[PDB]
Parts: structure tokens; sequence; C-alpha cells
């Protein structure tokens, strides 16, 4: 992380804020738009609907998400909390 | 992976070091937006369709498929059942046809 | 099919 003696280092071409600006843009694409934005024009689907789907494509039928919506939230948002603690916790 | 979108099948073609890919791709166009809901309650009990969702066109409430508006009769044959009225969020009041009660009625 | 094929009609 020098400059000295000829070597010289070159600034990335496209920093990192629209890095973060196209991965915010690739989750809100997945969040209201289903796998639709990943295709052609991102088309309206609701996300327990886009999950009953992808359900359906992993072949288990509505009714272990609709009879267990609550629950599905539950475990979704207590697996995504836990995330944040297995990385803070482990160098 | 191959072309951008749905694909469907490739055409492979010749280069002196390489190759070029044609790839047909289906891509969705003229989309409109409906009513949609993920149950409809007939006679205290949950009806779900066979592969599809359930449409309404402001008023009259369809079955049709994923990526076309093509709209059907909620019948039984299109359409199975699974659990009670009452679990499932979302559900409203409509009907599902009999094909079998005319034809056993006013018939024979 | 014969529930209702019997008891109704
Ligand atoms: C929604 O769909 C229904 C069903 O096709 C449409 O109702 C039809 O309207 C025409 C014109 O008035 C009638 O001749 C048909 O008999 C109706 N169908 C039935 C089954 O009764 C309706 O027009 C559509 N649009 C709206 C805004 O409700
Ligand atoms: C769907 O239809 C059912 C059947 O009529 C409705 O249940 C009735 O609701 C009223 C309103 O409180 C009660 O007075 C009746 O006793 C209920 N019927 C029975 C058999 O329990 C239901 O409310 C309707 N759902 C919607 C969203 O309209
Ligand atoms: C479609 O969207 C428009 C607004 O963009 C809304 O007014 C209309 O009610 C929607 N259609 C249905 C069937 O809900
Ligand atoms: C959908 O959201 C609206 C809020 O605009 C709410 O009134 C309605 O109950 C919701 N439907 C379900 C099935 O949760």
């Amino acid at each position: 992380a020098q400059k000295f003696n000829g070597l010289t280092v070159l600034p990335p071409l496209l920093t990192d804020e629209m890095i973060a600006q196209y991965t915010s843009a690739l989750l809100a694409g997945t969040i209201t738009s289903g796998w639709t934005f990943g295709a052609g024009p991102a088309l309206q689907i609701p996300f327990p609907m886009q999950m009953a789907y992808r359900f359906n494509g992993i072949g288990v039928t509505q009714n272990v998400l609709y009879e267990n919506q609550k629950l599905i939230a539950n475990q979704f948002n207590s697996a995504i909390g836990k995330i944040q603690d297995s990385l803070s916790s482990t160098p | 992976f191959c072309g951008k979108g749905y694909h469907l099948m490739s055409f492979p073609q010749s280069a002196p070091h390489g190759v070029v890919f044609l790839h047909v791709t289906y891509v969705p166009a003229q989309e409109k937006n409906f009513t949609t809901a993920p149950a409809i309650c007939h006679d205290g009990k949950a009806h779900f369709p066979r592969e599809g969702v359930f449409v309404s066109n402001g008023t009259h409430w369809f079955v049709t498929q994923r990526n076309f508006y093509e709209p059907q009769i909620i019948t039984t044959d299109n359409t199975f059942v699974s659990g009670n009225c009452d679990v499932v969020i979302g559900i409203v009041n409509n009907t599902v046809y009999d094909p079998l009660q005319p034809e056993l009625d006013s018939f024979k």
C-alpha cells in the first residue's frame, strides 16, 4: 500500500457505492418482481405468492405456506437474524 | 446461460477459431394487472387450483395459468381441496362448478 | 360418484 520506486496503485473504475446500488437493485427486483426482472420486464408478484410458487417449484403444495405463514415468517426472520451473530462472532 | 430470459433451443455456427451462438428466447410482452387471491371458499372448505391461481377481471372469478391470461371456469376438475376455510388467509367467497349434476338431474 | 347417484337422484 506504498507508492515508491515506480509502482503505482490505480483506483477502481467503479467504486463501492454503485456496487451497493447494483446489489440493492438486485434485492429490490427479487423482492418485488420474482424471477421476472431477471428474464424480461419485471412483473408484479407478491412475496408470499412467490414463495408459494417456489414451494410449488420444490414440490410441496400451498397449504404448507398459507396454513403456516406466521411460523414461516418467524423461522425466516430468526434465520436471517442469526446471520449477523454468526459473522460478527467469527473472525 | 443460453440467451437472456426463458430459453427454448439453440443454433450452433462456426468461426475460424471459435463459435457463435443463436438463442431463441421467450420474453413476455403487453402485461396487465388483475386481482389475485390464494383460495376460494365454497361449502366450508378451501379450494385451490391445479396448475394456476385465482384471478378476477373486476367481477367474475377465474382460474388462469401462470404465464398467460387464459381464463377458465372454477370447476372441480382443475381444482383440488385441502384444509378448511379458517386457517388460510386471503380466501374470499365464490362458487366451484359441478359438471355432473345437470346431467344427473334434468335428463336421467 | 355413487353417493349423489344413489341418495339424491
Ligand atoms: C369480466 O368477465 C366477464 C365474464 O366474461 C364479462 O362478463 C360478460 O359481459 C358480456 C357483456 O356484457 C356479456 O355478454 C357476457 O354474458 C358476460 N359473461 C357472463 C359469464 O355473464 C365482463 O364483461 C368482464 N368485465 C368486467 C369489467 O366485469
Ligand atoms: C363467506 O360466506 C360465509 C357463509 O355465509 C360467511 O359466513 C357467515 O358470516 C355471517 C357474518 O358474520 C354470519 O352471520 C353467518 O353466521 C356466517 N355463516 C356461517 C354458516 O357461519 C362468511 O362471513 C363469508 N366471508 C366473507 C369474507 O364474506
Ligand atoms: C390495476 O392497477 C390500477 C392502477 O395501476 C388499479 O386502479 C386497478 O384497480 C388494478 N386492477 C385491478 C383488477 O385491481
Ligand atoms: C392486504 O393488505 C391490506 C392493506 O392495504 C389489508 O387490509 C388486507 O387485510 C391484506 N390482506 C391479507 C390477506 O392480509
